[PDB]
C-alpha cells in the first residue's frame, strides 16, 4: 500500500489515505506471450525413472505410486487442457496467470516391465519461449520466476469418459429367445488369445492341466463341447456345444433350441467396459442413454 | 363421464413357483417357464393380455 | 460396469471387436444357416475385422476408450470473456527466467495405476456353485486407485473377495492443488485501488521472538471516514488520543 | 453321498504391462461413410438390476 | 458528477433501470455437480459496482433436481448442473448477480445462496451446486428497495437518515383496468416445449 500519513498509539501503526498498489500486466505484452509460446508435448518422467521393486519373477507386483510426489500425475492423451503461465515477483508474489491456448497432449503413457525392473513415462506439456524482446519486458516488471498454470476439464467438457478393458457377455439360448434376458455378464472374464497354437494344445497329450485353461472367447463358439481333447474347458455341466445357428428349412427356433435350452453362447457384440472411474466414481454409475464413441 | 380411451400394446408378465415337497417324478423337469407376452409396444395387436 | 452394443451393419451383420492378425475369429455359420436369434438375418451374419499389431503375443483385452466427438463451450468459451470466469491450479516447480523460459508442466490429473476389477462374486455365502473373477491392470484414470486400503490385495485365495471387503477406497488421496488457485485478470477492467477515506490498522507489535507486525499489513481492521468532508490530510497523536485531520 | 453342499472358484488374471496401438492402426467403431463401422448404442451404467 | 452520458430522467433515481431486454434460459445438465433434492429456482438482477441495484427483473421457473431416469429420495444428494444461457445483457452496468432459491420440501423455507457476480457480457454458466453463500431468504425482497420521496437528509457515521418521506405508490386507474379486461382476447392453444 502507498499511504499518506502515520501515528503510532500503544505499540499500533495506523495508516491514511492509501493506495493499493496493484501491477498488472498489459493486454499486449499477455497477447504477446502467447504469440511466443511454443508448446510442446513431452514424455518426462520420475527423478528415479527406475522402479527396481518390481520385477517379473513374482506372481503378482502392484504398483504403488504414492510413495512419490503428487507429480505422477499426467495428462490424457486425447483430452484438450486449458494452459497458462505465471511469474513471480522478487518477494515470492505470484502475478496472475496469462492464458496461451487450449492444447491437446498428443503422448500417452507408456509402462514397459522388464526383467529386474519397469519404467514408466508420464507425458508432461512444455511451453518454450525464446523471443528476448519478451523476456526483457517481463523481466522489466520485476519478474524473475515463472511456473505453469492449468485449468483442467470438468466432467461435462470431458472428451475422454474412462478408459478400461472390453469383456464379451454371455446369454443362455431359452432366455435369448425368450429375451427375459438377451444378454448378461460373464462369470469368466473371456480374453482374446494372440495365436491359434492352443487348439493344437487341445489335442491328445499335449494338453498338461497345470497351464490353466483358456476359456471360451470366440464370438458364437457355444460355452461348453463334447470333445473330450478340450474336457477342461466345460463350463457348465449341462452343456452339449449346440451351435446357435439352424436351418429354418428344417426346423424353427423353438424346436431347435428346446435341444439343448440350458446351452450358452458368447457374445462379443454386446459387450460390457470396466473401467476404475465407473467403480470409485460415482457419478459415472448413473449414465443413462449416453451418446458416446468408441 | 368418460373422456377417452388407452392404447395397450403389450404386457410385462412373470411367473415362479415353489413345492414344498420334491416332483413325483425322480426324473421330472418341474416348474417350466414358458414365453408369454414379453413382446415390445410394437407388436401392438396381442394388447391387454 | 459399463454396458453398450455395436450397431448392426448396414446389411444387417454383426458388428465385432476385431481379431488381432486373423487370428481366432468368430464361430462362421454353414450355408443357409440362420440365428435362432434372428431368422430374418443375411448369409453369414457376422462381420468382424482385423487389426495388424504385433506388439502383443500373449492373451489380452482389447483396452478401449469412450469416445465424445463434439464438445460445445468446453471451459463455458474461447474468449477472454469466459476465461476470466474459469479457476486455475498450479502445475509444476518454479524456474528461473534466464534467456528464455521453459516450462515443465508436471502435475496434471490423471493417474496410472493398476486397477483390480472385481468383475463377479458370489450371490451368497451357502449356496453351491459360485465364481469369483478378478482382472488386474494397469489403467488411466482421473482418480487415485492406489488409495485403496483393504489388504485383500495380489493373493491367490480370493475366495472370499466381495465389495465388502475386496476395493474400498479412501477418496482424499485424489485431491488437486485446490488449496492456492488462482485466476486470470482484466487489464481495461476499472476495479478501484484509491482509499482516500480509510484507515488500516495493524497489531499490536508483540516486542517478541516474531515478525515486525508493522510491516505485515491484511486490512483486515480498516476504519473509513466520512467522504463529504476530504480526504485524510493528517493523521496525529496527543495526549494518548489520535486526531485525524 | 459325497452331495456338493458349497463350490468356490477364484480367478486373478494379471496384466504386467498394456501395449498400445500407433495412431494410424487406431479401430473406430464410427467412421462416417463407412456401411460396416456402424457405432454404438447409448451407453447405460449398470449398478444391480 | 465525474459522468457525463445522462440521457434519461430515470438514470438519477436510487433503483437501477435496464434498457436492453435480458433473455436467460435456464436447462438442467445431469452427470456433474452436487445438489440437494427438491426443486430449485434462479433469480436475477443486475447491479453496478459501488452503484444502484436493480430489481429482480427476471427468474427462472422451477428446475427439478432428480436423476435423468428417476426422482430422488428425500435423503439423497444428486449430480445435477444448471447451465445458464445470457442473451442481450445490460452491458452498462458492471456486475449480474445470480441467486438460487431451493426448496426440500412443501412450502419450506428456502435456502437462498447467492451464486456468483457475473460481468454483464458473459454469455454462459454452469451452477455447479459447490459454490455460493447462503443468504437470508427474507432480503430477496429488499433487493432494489422502495422508491420514497424524503424532504430532509443527514450524514452520521456514513449512514443516511431521510426523513418526512412519501411512499410513492403507483396504482392503476379502475377504468384502466377494465378497459384491459374488455380488450382481452383469451384464447386456448396447443403449445410444447423448444424441444418438440
Amino acid at each position: 500500500i502507498a499511504p499518506y500519513t502515520m501515528t503510532q498509539k500503544d505499540n499500533t501503526l495506523f495508516l491514511g489515505n492509501y493506495t493499493l498498489k496493484r501491477s498488472l500486466i498489459s493486454t499486449e505484452l499477455k497477447n504477446q506471450i502467447k504469440s511466443d509460446s511454443i508448446v510442446t508435448t513431452i514424455l518426462g518422467g520420475l527423478d528415479d525413472a527406475i522402479e527396481s521393486e518390481w520385477n517379473v519373477n513374482t506372481q503378482y507386483n502392484s504398483n504403488y505410486d504414492l510413495n512419490y510426489d503428487s507429480r505422477i500425475k499426467g495428462f490424457q492423451k486425447g483430452e484438450i487442457y486449458r494452459l497458462g503461465i505465471q511469474f513471480q515477483d522478487n518477494k515470492g508474489k505470484w502475478s496472475e496467470v496469462v492464458f496461451i491456448g487450449d492444447y491437446e497432449c498428443t503422448e500417452r503413457f507408456k509402462y514397459t516391465q522388464y526383467d529386474t525392473y519397469g519404467i514408466t513415462l508420464i507425458p508432461r506439456f512444455k511451453v518454450v519461449i525464446s523471443n528476448s524482446t519478451t523476456i526483457q519486458a517481463i523481466k522489466n516488471l520485476g519478474y524473475i520466476n515463472a511456473r505453469g498454470v492449468v485449468v483442467f476439464p470438468t466432467l461435462e467438457d470431458r472428451n475422454i469418459l474412462c478408459q478400461g478393458i472390453l469383456c464379451p457377455t454371455v446369454a443362455n439360448y431359452k432366455d435369448r429367445l425368450d429375451n427375459s434376458p438377451f444378454v448378461q455378464s460373464s462369470w469368466f472374464s473371456r480374453p482374446k488369445q494372440a495365436t491359434e497354437t492352443w487348439k493344437t494344445e487341445y489335442s491328445g497329450t499335449n494338453h498338461l492341466s497345470e497351464f490353466g485353461e483358456v476359456p471360451y472367447f470366440q464370438h458364437n463358439e457355444p460355452i461348453g463341447s463334447a470333445s473330450l481333447s478340450e474336457i477342461t474347458r466345460w463350463e457348465i455341466q449341462t452343456s452339449l456345444g449346440l451351435v446357435p445357428y439352424y436351418n429354418p428349412s428344417t426346423t424353427n427356433a423353438k424346436d431347435f433350441v428346446d435341444g439343448s435350452p440350458s446351452e450358452f453362447l458368447v457374445d462379443e457384440n454386446i459387450v460390457t467396459m470396466h473401467s476404475p472411474d465407473v467403480e470409485f466414481d460415482d457419478r459415472l454409475q448413473n449414465i443413462t442413454n449416453g451418446k458416446f464413441k468408441l | 363421464r368418460i373422456i377417452g380411451t388407452t392404447h395397450l400394446t403389450n404386457t410385462l408378465s412373470d411367473i415362479s413357483v415353489i413345492t414344498s415337497t420334491p416332483t413325483y417324478g425322480n426324473y421330472a423337469t418341474g416348474f417350466y417357464k414358458g414365453k408369454v407376452a414379453n413382446m415390445n409396444i410394437s407388436t401392438s395387436y396381442y394388447g391387454g393380455r | 460396469h459399463l454396458v453398450f452394443a455395436f450397431n448392426y451393419t448396414e446389411s444387417g451383420k454383426q458388428l465385432i471387436l476385431p481379431m488381432k492378425n486373423n487370428n481366432n475369429g468368430y464361430l462362421a455359420p454353414s450355408a443357409n444357416s440362420k440365428p435362432f436369434w434372428n431368422p430374418t438375418a443375411p448369409e453369414g451374419a457376422v462381420y468382424q475385422d482385423s487389426i495388424n499389431f504385433t506388439n502383443e503375443n500373449r492373451a489380452f483385452f482389447w483396452l478401449a476408450e469412450l469416445y465424445r466427438d463434439s464438445v460445445v463451450n468446453r471451459f463455458g468459451g474461447d474468449t477472454e470473456e469466459a476465461i476470466l470466469n474459469n479457476t486455475w491450479l498450479p502445475s509444476g516447480d518454479s524456474v528461473i527466467i534466464g534467456d528464455s523460459i521453459n516450462i515443465e508442466y508436471t502435475e496434471g490429473d490423471t493417474y496410472y495405476q493398476r486397477y483390480d476389477c472385481l468383475r463377479t462374486f458370489a450371490y451368497t455365502n451357502e449356496d453351491q456353485n459360485s465364481i469369483v473373477d478378478i482382472v488386474s491392470f494397469m489403467c488411466e484414470s482421473k482418480v487415485n486407485i492406489d488409495g485403496r486400503y483393504d489388504k485383500n490385495r495380489g493373493q491367490v485365495n480370493n475366495l472370499a473377495v466381495s465389495p465388502t471387503n475386496f476395493n474400498l477406497f479412501n477418496p482424499v488421496y485424489s485431491q488437486k492443488n485446490n488449496f492456492f488457485t488462482f485466476r486470470t485478470i482484466d487489464y481495461e477492467r476499472f476495479s478501484i485501488n484509491y482509499f482516500p477515506n480509510s484507515i488500516t490498522v495493524t497489531k499490536e507489535k508483540s516486542l517478541g521472538e516474531d515478525i515486525d507486525t508493522w510491516t505485515n499489513i491484511t486490512l483486515a481492521t480498516t476504519l473509513d471516514l466520512d467522504g463529504d468532508k476530504g480526504e485524510i490530510v493528517s493523521l496525529n497523536t496527543y495526549n494518548n488520543e489520535i486526531f485525524c485531520f | 453321498a459325497a452331495a456338493l453342499q458349497r463350490k468356490i472358484i477364484s480367478n486373478l488374471k494379471f496384466a504386467s504391462q498394456n501395449n498400445y496401438l500407433p495412431n494410424q492402426s487406431v479401430w473406430e467403431a464410427e467412421i462416417s461413410g463407412d456401411a460396416n463401422h456402424t457405432g454404438i448404442t447409448p451407453v447405460n451404467s449398470w449398478t444391480e438390476g | 458528477i465525474t459522468k457525463d452520458d445522462y440521457n434519461n430522467a430515470d438514470d438519477f433515481d436510487f433503483v437501477g433501470t435496464i434498457h436492453t431486454s435480458s433473455k436467460i434460459e435456464v436447462s438442467k445438465v445431469n452427470g456433474s455437480g452436487a445438489f440437494g433434492q427438491g426443486v430449485i429456482q434462479y433469480a436475477f438482477t443486475y447491479y453496478n459496482k459501488y452503484g444502484k441495484e436493480t430489481n429482480i427483473f427476471r427468474t427462472s421457473p422451477l428446475l427439478y433436481i432428480a436423476y435423468s431416469d428417476r426422482g430422488a429420495s428425500p435423503e439423497e444428494t444428486v449430480s445435477c448442473s444448471f447451465q445458464i444461457n445470457f442473451t442481450e445483457l445490460d452491458s452498462s452496468y458492471d456486475f449480474i448477480r445470480v441467486y438460487s432459491i431451493h426448496r426440500t420440501s412443501i412450502d419450506a423455507t428456502p435456502t437462498v445462496r447467492k451464486v456468483a457476480d457475473l460481468a454483464t457480457d458473459t454469455k454462459l454458466y454452469v451452477d455447479t451446486g459447490t459454490t455460493g453463500e447462503i443468504v437470508d431468504p427474507t432480503l430477496l425482497l429488499y433487493v432494489g428497495g422502495e422508491e420514497i420521496a424524503p424532504y430532509t437528509m443527514t450524514q452520521k457515521d456514513n449512514t443516511l437518515f431521510l426523513g418526512n418521506y412519501t411512499l410513492k405508490r403507483s396504482l392503476i386507474s379502475t377504468e384502466l383496468k377494465n378497459q384491459i379486461k374488455s380488450d382481452s382476447i383469451v384464447t386456448t392453444i396447443l403449445g410444447g416445449l423448444d424441444d418438440a
